[PDB]
Order: structure tokens, then C-alpha cells, then sequence
């Protein structure tokens, strides 16, 4: 019957909109995920270089840190080693203040600073002086 | 008196016993501004003004002054635009790095037979002059009066070093057209090497207007290395190379930076000009070119030379 | 022919069954590769998020690690300080006995530890019976 | 004696010359002990008992006291449900990160027009009260007699502040409740702003039976910014809003934790209580919330503060 | 009409061609996209490896910096400590040259050096050959 | 003199305030040679000489020697192939490492009842001795006579431990012998337990030529867990399993490697061979098992255990 091919085309026309408009949504959803899959990707990708920054800055960081401290160290070391130096040989002429200075209670030329910054001083010339002032 | 007087400029400086203390002198341990200007010494900088390297690549009509451009550092600018055919790149970025670390664009044309189609296509959005025209590497090849055989070509590589042909697909806008330039009612194109091959089919439909038109052109690549045969095969919708660019190894890369060019002498480049490099630290740019200071998150860093401010 | 018209209806119908489980199939294995490749970004988070604890603990162990050096660095160096500090005020009465500890061979009221904590000490008065002792 | 006497308990410290030394006094630097309890001050914290976010967003019948509930951070419970009509929300994480992050549930309704359909609908899946009953912020729409015209209404904004739109999508279970509820045998739902679009299909099929309905509803949103507007046009399945959300930006979070709530002040929260903040680190969990200690692996890590406990 | 169901077959078939070429580019295009989504997961893979190995190695570096830097400030801090020492107990018989060594202008037998290792050296018994010298 | 006598052999050391400075004495930290040889202690290493895990798994003729293997490290060579019926494994690298893992391969048979079919398929591939042979934990059921029913199996699992079932799909080379060997037109199989299902067409199609061949087998498995139940459903292209392997947690694992095997004692293995580990460092492979040193990028790193070589 030619009203059964009419009816057979009818239903296989209706399958193959079906079909079309599935295969159409499903491919949607596919782009779709692919698009959010890049996306977190992406966002993976951001969050790696972001934590290799900060460690490597941190690393910096301390590493800078590192050297200040040996320098302050052995610069303050070699300041207190060379001021008890000066101290033992500024026996009785002078006193400390407090703050790694001696104040120093008689005159002398420059030759008396020369002899302290040379090492080789007596405090025996100028301690009758020192002790009288 | 006791060895340092108070300066009476302060400088911090961070440690890890304490955090931050007082000393006497201290440097600074990172470069953190630019001069403004991108050098060209002694680094070889070309400026591609309007175009980007594949347009430049490809024989756009307003950067065909940049034939055979020899580039240290390839410098991309914001404004460049494409005033011929409309085209399409797959893997664009794969082939703008390739075609980037190549430093070179050097085009040895090759000699092609097509028989049976005629040569030379032009396009009204791509006017080269006063009259229509096309991209200067590319050959757009259609039917010859009623007919369209099948093109099916070979090259072989008998050099030493390798060769890197560029060649297209044509996506028509409807099916009046596509009969009316190649008579067949769809197109295909397969290139094949001894180890590769690549076979593409045209795809009909609609696209947004663009410059007039809404066909399509989609870009291709392929590598030969020495010893190999190069065979394409077609029947309709190719755009044809015209020869080979030769490929290079070395030191060359691309940057995009709006920063004018002058006549110094700076061993690193970034997208904001060019860096001294006397300091081991920068707070710039991550992107790099030369010599350059390792890039760290933070501003500040100053170390110390000499010692505290302050006693006790 | 209508015989044709029927054959033409089956093998089309075979063609569109053909593509329909085709579609399906293909749908599933791309769902599967969905699923697969999510959890390897699964899998790769939590590896990065492992490294950057790792990596920030070990930098809080070497930290605190170095203070400690520091800390401890200074400490005994100040203690050894004044232990020779002692030592030089404590000439010939007493003896260490390697422990950086003095064992005292003669006896003083507590006016002997305070004048030896506050570094003002003669030791010529009890070092008759120091030797003696 | 020698200055230290040797204390009866040891305090055993990691060092980076030997590996762990004794020495006499320690302090240690990692809290790693909680109370049990979640501080009301000085934050603003909300317990969603039995409701999720989505659900006091929603209108859901057993948690209708959470309307225009405003919190600085939203506590969920393991022991919630939902008790009205099934549902299903596309990109569920991104909407209640989205949600938890805004800090408000301030709802402003905004008259639609519908225009020869049914309003109100029902459903005996979500009782409020002893009858039938829905959402409280959405619209079901249904034939008016015979017939379901295409819908297709507009909504400017002319405010300056982001609005949000919750709408969704009817899932029936047989082709007769299709055709029952909407005369069409298939429907279509199109969202558009000026600048994105939004369409969605419903999917006929049999679901797992779920408190007696084997239909669905699928939940989207839209953002729609200042000087933009929005047009929905539908023939069938659509689930309308009744109006639009605050959309606010500040500090808010949310997280899920089992813990009481007491009346104590911590300035940092985790799922298993608030924690003191004078040590450096914790070694409780990563997920944190306020001015918190970071999160190490390391159990025991313990700072000298003296000297060592033996001589030489 | 047979003509009109023929011609339904036709564009039935046409349309069959179609959505068979489509599912197959688009299935070709999603391997593609599948193909590249893996390969950028591998190459973000190396990235993370790569970093790990560069971190660690600069931690252990820095380590091992940090352990020669303290070894050689105690060894170095000692030596001179202990050449102080001998400098002070070698004060009037033989000087250094500046490299803490000291030149002997008398000759003595082993037994000088002896008591020169044991801290136990009268300087007086060579003093006068010494200056002579 | 000072104490250190200017050792004719200079010690380079690296600093962290200087960068290279000399000293007396130095060690090295960084074991960088191996010695060519895997120890066999006492470690139990399996030569896996001329087969694959997987065809040490499946019954390739020619590691039928194999059977019920326990290893501690499985080591791989690169001569290995297979000379059975050419197969596919879905996810072949998480089998790899799922078996790896396991350390076992004792394999229990169990008694499946297929009425209806053929068992015991064979090929011309496939050689067991001088006649037609197959894999040998596998079964090929073929059409008995004339017709080929819908088999439909069961399997439950009451014992206390996961067991790992291996079975297989056919894809045929044309749509003759599809008919000439299951009679349906199209083949499917279901494998189902309480929580996971597994379906899988046949794709009927040409291959290249492998060995005589261009049909393909695919390779699937399925854990069933303690307390569940295992359902086969299928009409054609089934390669049913024989049994089940017992699956174990432990330490165990595969590595790729071409060196010998020698009877000496060491703690780490590489694909390099045995390393000893006195040493905190290497510089030999960063994939390693036992309880071996860390892989660092640096060759030379030395530790000072003495005084500088030169005074001042
Ligand atoms: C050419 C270029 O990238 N310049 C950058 C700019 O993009 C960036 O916004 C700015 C600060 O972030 O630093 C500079
Ligand atoms: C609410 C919450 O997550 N509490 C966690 C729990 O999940 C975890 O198992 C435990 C130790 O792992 O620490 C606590
Ligand atoms: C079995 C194995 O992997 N051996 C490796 C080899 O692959 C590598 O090329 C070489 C140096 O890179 O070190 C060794
Ligand atoms: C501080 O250091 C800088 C280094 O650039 C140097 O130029 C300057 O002279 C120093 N100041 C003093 C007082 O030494
Ligand atoms: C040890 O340190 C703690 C720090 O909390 C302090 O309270 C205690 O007094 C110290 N012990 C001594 C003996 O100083
Ligand atoms: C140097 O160190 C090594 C360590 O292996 C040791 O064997 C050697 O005796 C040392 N040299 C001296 C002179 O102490």
C-alpha cells in the first residue's frame, strides 16, 4: 500500500530529525566541556606558576636573608674583638660611655690618636692627667 | 667615636634572626625600572609595524617590504591588522612558535606543473595595486573552461636540510559556487610524505561577513626532511604553494611590545624595553629575551654592606 | 518497482540502525575518555598540592632549624665568655674540673659568691688555703 | 656551677648541623589541638541544619526561615536533604562558590508577564502545608484550557548593580504528560543578554523513581549587568524565575564541619572548630578561613629558647 | 506518486549522506581535540616534574651551602683561636710573617716544640739569643 | 707550621658567601656510577626475557613457563613480542600497572558452563606445539552447528577477597565469517556485577595484516569484590575467561631495564642497575625502588670535613 511507504517515510523522516537534533545537542555538550576542560587547564596552569613564583621568591628571600646575617655577624664580631683590643691598651686614660665610645678626660695631639690607631700606646704619660681629671 | 655616626637616612634591611633592622649603608639587590625604549644593539630587531609574522609570512599586499627579513627578535605590535582573503590557522600557535625560533623567512621558489586548471585566482578583498589580487606565495588554482582533473604532483628533497611548504583548503559560502570554481561537487586534498600524510575535505556553509566576503581559507603546513618525496593529490578547494621557505636553528624568538625602538646597547629585552643587567634581581616581566636577571615576586630587596645603625 | 522502493526502505533503515549504535558508541567512548581525563587533572592537583606542602614544611624545618643554630650558637658562645670571664678571676683558688664546673678546696660565706658574681674578687685571701687544701 | 643544673626533663630540638640535640628550655610552634567548638564572634556564622545552599536559595518548604538570610560564613551540615521537587543543577560547584561568595540571599520580586498559560504551579512531591505545593522563588507554567503560546518576554536593567536569575527546565517522564502539561510535543527555552544566549531542549525519558515523580528539573542562571537586558522567549518546559538576587562582592565563604556553635571570639575557622592564633603554624587542615596559621605536614616542631641541657 | 516517493528516497538519501560526513568530521575533529588536551596535560606533566627537580636541587644546595659555611667558620674561628694562643705564648722568641706562622730566630730541640704543643714554653730561657738573633 | 700544609691536590668547595673556595679535605655527596649488574638480593627480581607482563598474563605460547610467577620487581626487556592472535587493550598502562602492583600470577580456573557453543577456538597464529593452538586462560566459544543462543552466565563471589576476571571482544575482517562464526548479524557483550556495568560492540572492519591476519581481539577486565556477583550476557564475539587471578596488596612494581642480573646485594635498583646508599645523593635516574637516595639535576657536590688550604 502506498499509504504504508507514505507512513514508513513519515516515521524514518521523524528518525532522522530525531537523530539530527540528538547528535546536534550531544556535539553542544561535547564543545562545551572541551571549553571547560581548557579552562581548568588554564587555571592549573596559572596556579603552577604562581606557586613556582612564590617559592622562588621565597627562596631569594631567605637566601639574601642568609648573607645579611653572616655579614652583620662577622662585622659585628671583628667591631667588639677590635674595641676590647682598644680597651685592653685604653686602660686608665679613658672610659667607655656605654655605647663602644671612650670619652676621654685629658688632652693630646694627634700623634696620641696615631699611637691608638697604630696600637702602640702608653697610658702611663697622660694617667696622673686622666686620673686628676 | 664608636665607628658609625647615625646617618640620619635610615636603612632597613630584612634578616632572619630579626625581621627588619637598622645598618648603616645598604644596596639595592633588584632593577625595577626600564628606560622606555627597546634598543636594536647589538640585537637584530625588525618591527612588524602592521602584521604579524604569518602575514608577513603569507604575502599580505601592505608587508610584501618584508621578503626575505632576516630577525634576531621579532617585535609585535598591538595595531597590525590583515587586509587580504580571510583565512584560518589550525594550530596557529604552534606554527607562529615554529615559524618564530626559525629567524628567517627565506622563499625559494619551486616549479609546480598543474595542467588542466588555470592559475593565478584573484580576489576584489585582496587588491594588490589598483586591480584584484591574492597572497604572493600561494597559487589559487580553478576549473579550465568546463573541467577540473585531478591535480597529483610530487617534489622530492635531494638537499640536506629541511623545507617547509605552506598550503590552503578554500570553503566556499553556498553550492552554486562551489560548482562554478571547481566542478566537482566536493573537494579534497591529501599531501603525503614517506612517514605523514594529511588529507582535508571543504566544508560548505555560511560564515560571518568579513571584508565582503564569506568563504573561508584554512592553513596548512608541512615539514620534508631530507631524503623524502613530497605528493599531493586533489580535486578541487587547494590552494597551492609556489616553493619552500629553507628552516633554520638557532637563537630567535617573538615578543609582543608597544615600545619604540632606538640606538642602545642593553643585553635584555622585556615587552616594557630594555633592562641593565648589573643586578641579579628584576621585578619586570616573567618574558625574557638575552641575558637577562631572574623575575621574583617581590619589590624591595636591599642588602647590606657595612654595619648597624645604632649601637647595642 | 515496489519491491525496489521496499529494499530501498530496508537498507536505509540498516544505514540509519548502522549510525544510530555508531553515534551511541561513539558517544560512550567519549564519555569514558571524559571521565579519564578529568581524573587525571584530579590526580595532578592533588600531586601539586603534595609538592607545595612538602616544599613549604621543609622551608619551615630549615627555618626554624637555622634559628635554633643561631639561638644556640650564641647562647654557648656568651656562656663560654664569661665562663673564662671566671676563670680568669678564679685563678689559684679553686679548679674546673672539666665540665666547665670550678670545685672550690676552700670554704667562704655567700660574700665570696657575691663578689664572684659581680666580678670584684681577690683571690690572694683564700689562696694560702686554697694550696693548702 | 656552670649555669645550667641539668633539668629532669629533657627538651629534645631539631638542628641543621646534628639532627636533635638536647637543650634546657623549648617552646613549641605548631597548635595542633582544637576545642571543638565554632566561635560566633566576631564573625557572622549561619547553620543551615537540614538545607544545603541551593535549597534555601531555592525556596525549599522546610527551610522557608532562611529568607533573606544574610551570613559571613555559611556552615553545612552532612545531615541535609531535600524534600520537594527533584532536581539537577549544571556546573553545581561553580553556582554554590558563586552563591557562597556573594553573602546574601536578598531576593526582589519583579513582575513577569505570562500571557495565556497557567501560573502557580503544583506538586504533591513538595507539600507546604496539607496542600500541594512548589519553589518559592520559581513559576511553573502551564497550558491555559488548549493551547501554550510561544512566550517571550523582556526585563531591562537600568540599576548599577549585577542581578541574578535562576530559571530552569522540565525533564517529563512519557510523551502523554508532554503533551498534557505543554501542547507542544517538544519544548525549547532561549535566554539572551546582549552580549551571551543560553538554549536548552527537554530531554523525555524514565529516571530512578524519587519520592513518587519520575520527571526532572534542570537548574540554570543567568548574570545580567548594569545597562544590559534580558529576553526569554519558550514554547514548552520551562521553569520561570520570580524575580532577581543582590549580587554583592566582599569576604564570604562557606564550609562543611559537624561543630557545634558556641559564644567564644577565635579568628580562625576550620571543620573541626576554631583554633588560637598565636603560633606560627597548625597542623589541624588546609582549609581555613579568618586570619589563620598555615598548614604544615610536621606534627612536633619545637623552638629553643635557651641553652643547651649538657656541658661540652 | 512514484516520482514524488522516489524523490523522497532521493533526499532522504542525501540527507543520510550528510549527517554520515558530519558525525565523521566531527568525530575526527574531537580525537584531534583529544589528541591535543593529552598532550598538553603530558608537557604540563614535565613542567611540574621539572620544577620539583629544580627546587629540590637548589634545597639541597642551599643545604649543603649552609653546612661547609658553618664548618669552615668554627675550623677557621678555632685555628685562630688556638694561633692567639701560641702568640701569646710565644711572645719574645720568634715572629710571625703574616701568615699566622711564626719564624724562629733561635734553634731549640724537639723538646721546645714539645712544650710548645702542650702549652707549657718559658720564652726567657731563649729570649737572649733570640734578640741576638 | 699553622697547621695545614698546602695539600699539593686542591678541594673546590661551594659556599654560600663565596662561590668556589679551597680547602684541605672534602667528601663527596652524590653517588654518580653504577655498577652495570641488578643484583638478585634480596630483592625477587623475574627476567621477563622475551614477553610482556600482559602476555605472561594472557598464555602466550612462549611464556607458558610463566605460570603462577611471583615477583618483587618485574624487570622488562625491549626484545619482547608476542606470537599469538594480534589483540588490544583499552587502557593498557592501568592494567600495567594494576598487575604490576599485584605481584602475582596465580590464576584459579573456574568451571563456566556455555551451552549452546564451541569452546576451545583456536588459530593458525597462535601455534601451541605443531597444531592450531590460543591463549591459554581465554575461551573462544564459536556457533555449534547451525545457531549461536544468547549465553547468560552467573558467578557469585563468597570468599573474602577481589578477584580480577580477563575477558575479551572479536572484531572480525569482513561480514562473511561474522555469520560463519556467530550467526547473528551483530555480536554484544554485557558484563555486570552489583555496582558497574561493561557493554561493548564488535566493530567489523579491515586492519592491517599482522601475522597472517586482519581481525583484532579487544582485551577487557572486571574486579569483583567480596559479597558481589558476576553476570556474562552476550549473543557472539565473546572471548570468555577460564577463572580468576587472586589479587594481593604489597610492594611491588616493573621497570624497564636491558642489564643483567648478578647474585650481589644492594638496596636500590635503577634501569641502570644496583646503586649502593651511603651516600644521601645520585645522579642516575629519578625513577628508583628500594630505599635509594634522591635524584638531584647536580653531577659534583662536595662537602667539607676540614680547614681552608691556604692561610689568611
Ligand atoms: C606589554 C606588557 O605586557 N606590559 C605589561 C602590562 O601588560 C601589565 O599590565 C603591566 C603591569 O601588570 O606591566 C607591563
Ligand atoms: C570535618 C572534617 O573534614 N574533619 C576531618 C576529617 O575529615 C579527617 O578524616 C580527620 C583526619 O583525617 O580530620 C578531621
Ligand atoms: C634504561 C634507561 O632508561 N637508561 C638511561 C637512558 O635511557 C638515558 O638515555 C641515559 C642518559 O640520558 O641514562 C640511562
Ligand atoms: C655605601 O655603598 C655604596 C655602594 O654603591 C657606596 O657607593 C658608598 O660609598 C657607601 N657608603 C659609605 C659611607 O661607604
Ligand atoms: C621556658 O620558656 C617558657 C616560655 O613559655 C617560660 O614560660 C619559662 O619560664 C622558661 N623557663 C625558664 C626556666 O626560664
Ligand atoms: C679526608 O677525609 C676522608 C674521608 O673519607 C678520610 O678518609 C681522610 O683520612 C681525610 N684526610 C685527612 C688528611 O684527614
Amino acid at each position: 500500500d502506498l499509504k504504508s511507504t507514505q507512513a514508513a517515510i513519515d516515521q524514518i523522516n521523524g528518525k532522522l530529525n530525531r537523530v539530527i537534533e540528538k547528535t546536534n545537542e550531544k556535539f553542544h555538550q561535547i564543545e562545551k566541556e572541551f571549553s571547560e576542560v581548557e579552562g581548568r587547564i588554564q587555571d592549573l596552569e596559572k596556579y603552577v606558576e604562581d606557586t613556582k613564583i612564590d617559592l622562588w621568591s621565597y627562596n631569594a628571600e631567605l637566601l639574601v636573608a642568609l648573607e645579611n646575617q653572616h655579614t652583620i655577624d662577622l662585622t659585628d664580631s671583628e667591631m667588639n674583638k677590635l674595641f676590647e683590643k682598644t680597651r685592653r691598651q685604653l686602660r686608665e686614660n679613658a672610659e667607655e660611655m656605654g655605647n663602644g665610645c671612650f670619652k676621654i678626660y685629658h688632652k693630646c695631639d694627634n700623634a696620641c690618636i696615631e699611637s691608638i690607631r697604630n696600637g702602640t700606646y702608653d697610658h702611663d704619660v697622660y694617667r696622673d692627667e686622666a686620673l686628676n681629671n | 667615636c664608636l665607628g658609625h655616626h647615625a646617618v640620619p637616612n635610615g636603612t632597613l634591611v630584612k634578616t632572619i634572626t630579626d625581621d627588619q633592622i637598622e645598618v648603616t649603608n645598604a644596596t639595592e639587590l633588584v632593577q625595577s625600572s626600564s628606560t622606555g625604549k627597546i634598543c636594536n644593539n647589538p640585537h637584530r630587531i625588525l618591527d612588524g609595524i602592521d602584521c604579524t609574522l604569518i602575514d608577513a609570512l603569507l604575502g599580505d599586499p601592505h608587508c610584501d617590504v618584508f621578503q626575505n627579513e632576516t630577525w634576531d627578535l621579532f617585535v609585535e605590535r598591538s595595531k597590525a591588522f590583515s587586509n587580504c582573503y580571510p583565512y584560518d590557522v589550525p594550530d596557529y600557535a604552534s606554527l607562529r612558535s615554529l615559524v618564530a625560533s626559525s629567524g628567517t623567512l627565506e622563499f625559494i621558489t619551486e616549479g609546480f606543473t598543474w595542467t588542466g586548471v588555470t592559475q593565478n585566482g584573484g580576489s576584489n578583498a585582496c587588491k594588490r595595486g589598483p586591480g584584484s589580487g591574492f597572497f604572493s606565495r600561494l597559487n589559487w588554482l580553478t576549473k579550465s573552461g568546463s573541467t577540473y582533473p585531478v591535480l597529483n604532483v610530487t617534489m622530492p628533497n635531494n638537499d640536506n636540510f629541511d623545507k617547509l611548504y605552506i598550503w590552503g583548503i578554500h570553503h566556499p559560502s553556498t553550492n552554486q559556487e562551489q560548482t562554478s570554481l571547481y566542478v566537482q561537487a566536493s573537494g579534497r586534498v591529501t599531501v603525503s610524505t614517506r612517514r605523514s600524510q594529511q588529507t582535508i575535505i571543504p566544508n560548505i556553509g555560511s560564515r560571518p561577513w568579513v571584508r565582503g566576503l564569506s568563504s573561508r581559507i584554512s592553513i596548512y603546513w608541512t615539514i620534508v626532511k631530507p631524503g623524502d618525496v613530497l605528493v599531493i593529490n586533489s580535486n578541487g578547494n587547494l590552494i597551492a604553494p609556489r616553493g619552500y621557505f629553507k628552516m633554520r636553528t638557532g637563537k630567535s624568538s617573538i615578543m609582543r611590545s608597544d615600545a619604540p625602538i632606538d640606538t642602545c646597547i642593553s643585553e635584555c629585552i622585556t615587552p616594557n624595553g630594555s633592562i641593565p643587567n648589573d643586578k641579579p634581581f628584576q621585578n619586570v616581566n616573567k618574558i625574557t629575551y638575552g641575558a637577562c636577571p631572574k623575575y621574583v615576586k617581590q619589590n624591595t630587596l636591599k642588602l647590606a654592606t657595612g654595619m648597624r645603625n645604632v649601637p647595642e
